[PDB]
């Protein structure tokens, strides 16, 4: 597999594998934070 | 009254000033950046919030 460059593209593939999965744990905790943002600011229009 | 008579005053003795009458209390400089917050917050309330 590594004389073959077959190696270096599964290594690439796993990584991007990995960024995507953290990223979208990441991604589905902005989205609770933006929810919690958008009810603080919703509640800053009821007070405006 | 004053004295015996009448006070001296001047031949003309003007003197308008009368730069305030009455009111005063309120400052209209601080209110008007208040109405102009005001109206640009109505601008903010014209663009769309939320959704």
């Amino acid at each position: 597999m590594k004389g073959t460059l077959l190696q270096e593209i599964t290594e690439n593939l796993l990584y991007a594998s990995a960024i995507h999965d953290s990223a979208q744990e990441n991604m589905a905790l902005h989205l609770e934070n933006l929810k919690s943002l958008k009810a603080e600011y919703e509640d800053a229009k009821k007070l405006l | 009254d004053e004295e015996i008579v009448k006070t001296p005053r001047k031949l003309v003795n003007y003197v308008p000033l009368k730069i305030f009458n009455l009111g005063d209390s309120f400052d209209d400089t601080i209110t008007t950046t208040v109405a102009k917050l005001q109206d640009l917050k109505k601008e903010i309330l014209d663009s769309p919030r939320s959704n």
